[PDB]
Order: C-alpha cells, then structure tokens, then sequence
RNA sequence: AGCUAAAUAUUGGCGAGAGACCGAUAGCGAACAAGUAGAGUGAUCGAAAGAUGAAAAGAACUUUGAAAAGAGAGUUAAAUA
RNA sequence: GCAGAUCUUGGUGGAAGUAGCAUUCAAAUGAGAACUUUGAAGACUGAAGUGGGGAAAGGUUCCAUGUGAACAGCAGUUGGACAUGGGUUAGUCGAUCCUAAGAGAUAGGGAAGCUCCGUAUGAAAGGCACGAUUUUUCGUGCCUAUCGAAAGGGAAUCCGGUUAAUAUUCCGGAACCAGAAGGUGGAAUCAACACGGCAACGUAAAUGAAGUUGGAGACGUCGGCGGGAGCCCUGGGAAGAGUUCUCUUUUCUUUUUAACAAACCACACCCUGAAAUCGGUUUAUCCGGAGCUAGGGUAUGGUGUUUGGAAGAGUUCAGCGAUGCUGAAUCCGGUGCGCUCUCGACGGCCCUUGAAAAUCCAACGGAAGUUGUUUUCACAUCUGGUCGUACUCCUCCAAGGUGCCUCUAGUUGAUAGAACAAUGUAGAUAAGGGAAGUCGGCAAAAUGGGAAUUCCCACUGUCCCUAUCUACUAUCUA
RNA sequence: CAGAAGAAUCAUCGAAUCUUUGAACGCACUGCGCCUUUGGGUUCUACCAAAGGCAUGCCUGUUUGAGUGUCAUU
C-alpha cells in the first residue's frame, strides 16, 4: 500500500537490493556466493 | 492477511486478531518451545544469529576475567 | 468531463461534501465545504435563540463577547419569554412563601 | 541540479532521524546560509532527502561550489 | 485582498513600514488600479482621474518600489 | 529444624585427542550460499548442489557472422583438461 | 554379491513432432518487421466504457536508457524480463487527537501449575485555593491505565504554471488557522466594572474568583414543494474550419473567473391590535382570545447585487520575430415535471421518540480592586515538527439522439497462413402430404387456438425423404 | 583492481565503542508524554536542540504520614 511503516521501506529496499548481480571483482578474490 | 510481522522473532507469523506471535508466543515474556518441536528449536535457539556476547564471555574465560591494563 | 475526487478518502461519506465550482483555468473541481454551522438553542424552552450567528464550534472563540450573547439576565442562555416566564415564576413563588410565612407565625 | 540553477534549492541526503529544525541547524552551521523553507521525503530505499530553499541574499549555486559537489 | 477607496488611507498604508511594494495597472477602461502589497493584504485602490494617477505616483514615498503594468 | 567435599552422571557449553567408522544416492538435513533456496495463513516443512591445471598460463591475433558463435591460430606435458 | 519389492534416487526412451495452442497500404527503424513506430483506410468498446480515479493488496511493479540470456502454448527491434540510473517535497490533504460496541492491565480472589476470574471491585484509587511565618517541626478550607474507526466526531488553501516520472506538497501569486509575547491607537472607571430601544435586540470596546448550570459537538426514515449552483437544451454576437452551379443569414467547434475579503439584498420573535359574516393559506387545511388577518419592527442571509482577487492569468483566433513580441475577442439572452449536488420551509410514518467523547462558547454567581486599573476593540511582529504521498486496481465520477447509433476517451490485442471435401456444431429455405415419426407434437413454424389428459381446428423437414446454402469446426503449412 | 608506503583482510587481547529491538523498563506499537540540567539562534515570556532521568514485585534502611489501634502526660 502508501501507508506504509518505515521499517518497511528499510525492509522492502533490503529484500530488493539482494536481488543484485555479484561484481566481476568479487569473484576474482577467490569466491562469494548468492542466497 | 490473518498473520502480521511479529516484533519480537521478525517472522510473519504474529496473529493480528488474537494479538499473538504463533512462532515465539510473543507477547508473553518466555518463548514458545515444544519438546516434540525438536527442528523447531534448532531453527531458533543459541548460535542461530550473532551471539556477541557469548564469544565474549567465552574469549574473557581462560585469563579468569581479569580487567586493567598490561604493564 | 467527469471528475476525481480531490482527497483519497474513498468510499464518500457524510464528511466527504462537495461543491463544483468553474475555475479561472475553465476546469471543474471539487470544492470540499465544511458543515454548516448551529445556532445556540434554549436551554428551557429549546427553539434557537434571537441574535447569535450561526457558526461553528471552534469557530465561535473568534468573535467577540456581545456578538455571542444578548445583553439581558441569561442572555445567550435562554431566551426572552422563558426569561420572563422564569421572572413571573421565581416572584409569585416567592410571594407565595411569604403569605405561608405569615399564615403560619399568626 | 534543475533544482538548484531554477529555485535557488539545495538537495540533501540527510539522517533518518533528522527533522526540519535540525536541517536548518546543520546547513546554517555547516555553510553559513540561512534557509528559508526544508521539504523533506523518504526516499524507497529507506532514506531521507531534504529540499533546502536558500534566501535570495545567497546563491545556491555558489554554495554548490563551495561544497565541491557541483 | 481589500479594497481601499480613501486615498488618504491608501497614503497612510503606504508609509507604513510593512508596505514592500506597490504595482500600477492601467486598464481598458482607462482606471489605474494601484496595488499595494502588504503583508497579510493586497490593498488595491482604484482611481478614476488620470491626474489623480499621476498625482497619486509621486506622492508615494520615493523608498517603497513602484512597479509598472504587471 | 539445618549445612556438608570426594568417589557418581553428562546427546548441551569451552576445548583437546583419537577410530579395524562413512566416503558425495554414503556420512549430520546440510563436505558447497544449509535450516539455505523454496513451500504453507500458520504451527511447521525443507532440498538439490564437491574435483580445469603445476601455474590462468582462461585462448592475444586474423577471418566469417547482426550477434551468440564458428574457423585458422595460440597456451599447456595434455584442450581425449 | 540383486532382475523384480505398484522398490528408492537420478538419467533416458517408444508413443511423437503426435494430442494440441478485423484487418489493409505506404514509410521509418533494424542483421532481420504477421506482431515495433508514424500516417491513411476499415473496424471494436458507446458514459452501465476496453473511460478516468481511489481503498485494500502488491512493493519499485512509475520514468528514461540499454540488452534480447531465461518469459512468450508463436514471435519480436518485446514483456510487469534483465542491466543501468532517476523519481514520491504539505502549518491547511490523510494519519496524528476523541470516543463506539468490546477488549484490557491495575485492586482483589482463585489455581499443583502453565495461568484464570475480575475493570470504581469493601483500593488510603488526586486535586485546588487561602495565609504579614505557623512556639522559623503547616495550619485552615473546598472539591473529589490503556487499546479499539486512514468510512463516525475534528482549527485552517485556493488559482495559474511546472516533470521523462511527483503536486490542493514544487514555482508564481493570493489567502487562512492556531498559539505566543510586548508595543501603538481606541474604549470604561474617585457615580467600581459602557450606552441605546416600549420591545424582540443592537454596537469597535464594555473586568468576573470559588461554586452552579446551559448550548454547540449531537443524531431515525420517507414524500412533495421552494432556492441556488453545475451539466444538458437553445436564440442571437464573435472567431475559425467547412459545404455551396444553384438553394442554404447555413453546417461543425469554442466563447473562463478560484479560495478568500468587502459593502448591501428574504423563517422565528417583538410592538400596536382584538377577530367568526370566520379570516390568512399549501401541491399536499394549517394556525388563530395560549391573540387571526392588517400595520410597524427584530434576528436568522439560504442566497443574490456590486467589486476586490483579476487579467497581468487561461483559452481561441490573426500575424511578426530564445521561445519571444504584437494585435483583437473571450458578449447579450432565454429557459425546463430536465439530470447531478446542496440548502430552506412543511407534511407524514415512526416508536426503534432516534451513539459517545475530545473540543469550543455562554449563562447564573459576586471573590478582588494624581497614581493607575481593566479592554473577548483595531493594527504591527513571529512560528507551525513527526509520518503517508511514485505506480498497479470494495468504491467514486458517467455526454447526446432515437434496445440501437454517436461524441469525448481507449484499443486493432488474444500464435499466424492457405484451402474451403467428408465429419460435427450452429443458423436458415424447401414441392405434395401434414404427426403417417417416436413410448410421445421433444425441437421448430403457427398464435398455437377452441371445447371437454382427450377431442376438434390450425401449423410445421418430426416423418415419407431428404436436398441446398452460410459461418465455424475439421484439414494442411510456419 | 585501484591506492597507500611500525605495514597487516596478522595474532593476542586486560582499554573502549556497541544503532532499533528483545526478559525489555515513561506510555503505546506511524507515534504520544512528563521531570532535571544545559545550549543555539539572523530573530530570546516564544521556538528549537542536546544530555540525563521516569516499568513491576520484593528486601534493608531513610523520610514523610494515617488510624473513634494500645497507652502515658497535675
Ligand atoms: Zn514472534
């Protein structure tokens, strides 16, 4: 909805943001992982 | 929407009717546990998050806890 | 042409009364009017009193004392035939003890 | 940018618990302009931006300068 | 906005130190419609004498700003 | 009315050392992002998934193709890595 | 130590490329165009939209740019996909405050116990003033939770412009509300807290403690009448675009004034009055010695008039030269059981005689009080936090004409192409007969009818006895 | 990778920092209060900010009370 707590922005950004492609320099330093 | 996001465990599992968490019993001051709940317990219980201040405790042990400033 | 509604409190209610209005710009546009205001009643008789303004509650704080009542016993309170009726009642209720005084110390 | 050549405004990312007031404070102590007027939002990601309207005594594009961020 | 029809008071208004600005309007009509922006009112007053117009302008103090057809 | 060490218990806690144990469908559900992804209104449920080479030296360059790629070429002991 | 356990897990077959899943032309872009974009034509929703908005809900899904991996019962130059960045601005709009039915902690009491009952209950349930300071150790008097409504109650904002995407929020202009202090000016008093009018009541002001009340908030439903606004209808005026051999003063389209601030503009009551020979009067007979008609007043102003705001804005035409500059017009009507919204005055039905609180006002009451005192009068000065706001969609807005048609607006998408045999579905027409069909007038046509399920009359592809047409299906192709 | 030059993504670890929550504690669950002190400002009886406080039960002591509770006071 709009009424919307702000822990929720903070919520729905952090839940979104994680949906985000690993940087190419990331894998060079050996290994990260998803999920 | 019968669930809501409880304050206490973060999980949407706080009954917005009976006012009441289904995951940890929140609002009453112990946490909801069942022994026949065994993976439930696990799923929640020490070492599941940080437990900063056990490694504390635990790091403080072996020199008996001693404060002040070296030499 | 048909027209939104100004606020987003849907489902139109009692507090939800508009007006239409030609704007400057040639449009049509809700124009959201508050309710009218009440006249003070009586408080023996009850029907309006003679003089007051009709305005609102919060309202009325912003005018000034003899523009909010009427300057006789009770004015603004009550009007002038229950005043009177009051007046005429208090009297002869009066009279009417000191006549049973009388009686009764003769 | 429009915002700053056109209103004469400077747009700030500030903190969450920031209120109208203590922008003020900050902006009139940290580049010696007095505001005139803060609009502030929250952004999606969970942060707060602040629309600072300067007086017409101060250029907000010198300011802009000044800060380095021009 | 008032209306102000006493050019006496519309003098008066003027020399008040809360008076900022004031702009003349010729109209159709051939009237000048002197506006004077106050604080909380615009005073118009409307004269009907060209003369009186120009009579009316520099009588203002020279401090406060005449403006032209806006 | 009351206290009391030691010999005793210990699937947890902080560590340690082992094994005629298992060897990636096994051994813990999880050797790896594992109570993770995912599912359910919820209590709960819950996986799959280890191996280039000594070294990334991970294929410059040319050509074809809109591109993905292909072909010559190159690296390597080896691209039947 | 496996061939099997409708074995477990993984992998892979035949079935099988099988079952299947209203647009046309030119141009631009592109490696590529049945699906993109633009223009033309043809159509579809037809104000009950495929329209335009919100609630809840989703959470970035809005916008721009790029890409065409996975999505796409097809594809794309394409998606609500992927990647990269941007985007939500409020003193006045909501929340925030109040209460509702109810919930609920506290007091207490149960219960082995997780806990249960209980909400002013046998609770010490919390205040205000007074005073030369009272044996410098305080006396006297008075009165006696919280949660639950983004639809109920409630201080206050409008217009024009602006974005790729936000507007009652931003920009320009114009207001308003609430609180806060002093100041300036005006007003009242050693006749202590203003005068006037028979009156209703009026006004620039015109102190009011304790204590005691009153009002607003604040209240069902229905019908008719009256008022206003917008919309619809329409006469001219003007502007442009038509149509026009001729006819056609003609055809089509447009013609704006916000919040707010000023002065003025009509139902209750008062005064004179005493009434029936009954008067006044509604669309709907209602009231009148509990004082009619009539005359003069008082208040309530629903509204209207004149402005200000305000033409400087907006729109439409002409031009002339960053998008500027210059011209004009933006007018006068008439209206109606019209529609939409609101207000006033009645009349019923009620019975179910029709929420609460916050909040604001007034009254009675009379404490106190030349220098002062008061002033709810006028003006200036200052401030207004926190959160929501993008986008998507139970409820809102809803044109004209005669179930259709059209304007405004929105689409042209749903995998396509080619053929049209047999089949199936659907819809029709059919010579002569007319229920002979079948357990039977089932379905059609008749209009179905008449008389007691039957009979009579009419009717028809039900039947003799089928035949023809159409679309779709079916078929093949990508 | 860039960049830097008692280095360190080092070890140990006795000093600290330690947002919002949670038994979770001023009251509620976007918020709303009260008390104390201090400070700011281009504006000072206003506004704002900062810091430190305000949960419940029970114990020990302290202070202030109440009682037609038990008494004493020539
Ligand atoms: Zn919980």
């Amino acid at each position: 909805p709009s009424h919307k707590s702000f822990r929720t922005k903070q919520k729905l950004a952090k839940a979104a943001r994680q949906n985000r492609p690993i940087p190419q320099w990331i894998r060079l330093r050996t290994g990260n992982t998803v999920h | 929407k019968s669930h809501t996001i409880c304050r206490r465990c973060g999980k949407r599992s706080f009954h917005i009717q009976k006012s009441t968490c289904a995951c940890c019993g929140y609002p009453a001051a112990k946490t909801r546990s069942y022994n026949w709940g065994a993976k439930a317990k696990r799923r929640r219980t020490t070492g599941t998050g940080r437990m900063s201040y056990l490694k504390k405790v635990h790091r403080s042990f072996k020199n008996g806890f001693r404060s002040g400033k070296p030499a | 042409q048909r027209v939104t509604y100004r606020r987003r409190l849907a489902y139109n209610t009692r507090s939800n009364r508009t007006r239409i209005i030609k704007t400057p710009g040639n449009n049509i546009r809700y124009l959201h009017i508050k309710k009218l205001g009440t006249i003070p009643r009586c408080g023996d008789t009850g029907v309006p009193l003679q003089g007051i303004p009709a305005l609102r509650p919060r309202e009325f704080a912003r005018l000034s004392h003899n523009k909010k009542t009427v300057q006789r016993a009770y004015g603004g309170c009550l009007s002038a035939n229950a005043v009177k009726d009051r007046i005429v009642r208090a009297f002869l209720i009066e009279e009417q003890k000191i006549v049973k005084q009388k009686l009764k110390q003769l | 940018m429009k915002k700053i050549e056109d209103d004469n405004t400077l747009v700030f990312h500030v903190h969450l618990k920031a209120n109208k007031f203590t922008i003020k404070e900050a902006v009139r102590k940290l580049y010696s302009v007095e505001p005139v007027k803060i609009n502030t939002l929250i952004r999606p990601n969970g942060t707060k931006k602040a629309f600072v309207k300067l007086s017409a005594d101060a250029d907000a594009l010198d300011v802009a300068n000044r800060i380095g961020f021009l | 906005p008032r209306q102000i029809s006493d050019i006496k008071q519309f003098l008066e208004i003027a020399r008040r130190k809360d008076a900022t600005s004031a702009r003349i309007k010729k109209n159709t009509n051939k009237d000048v419609k002197f506006k004077l922006r106050c604080s909380k009112y615009l005073y118009t007053l409307v004269v009907a004498d060209a003369k009186k117009a120009e009579k009316l302008r520099q009588s203002l103090p020279p401090d406060l700003t005449v403006t032209e057809v806006g």
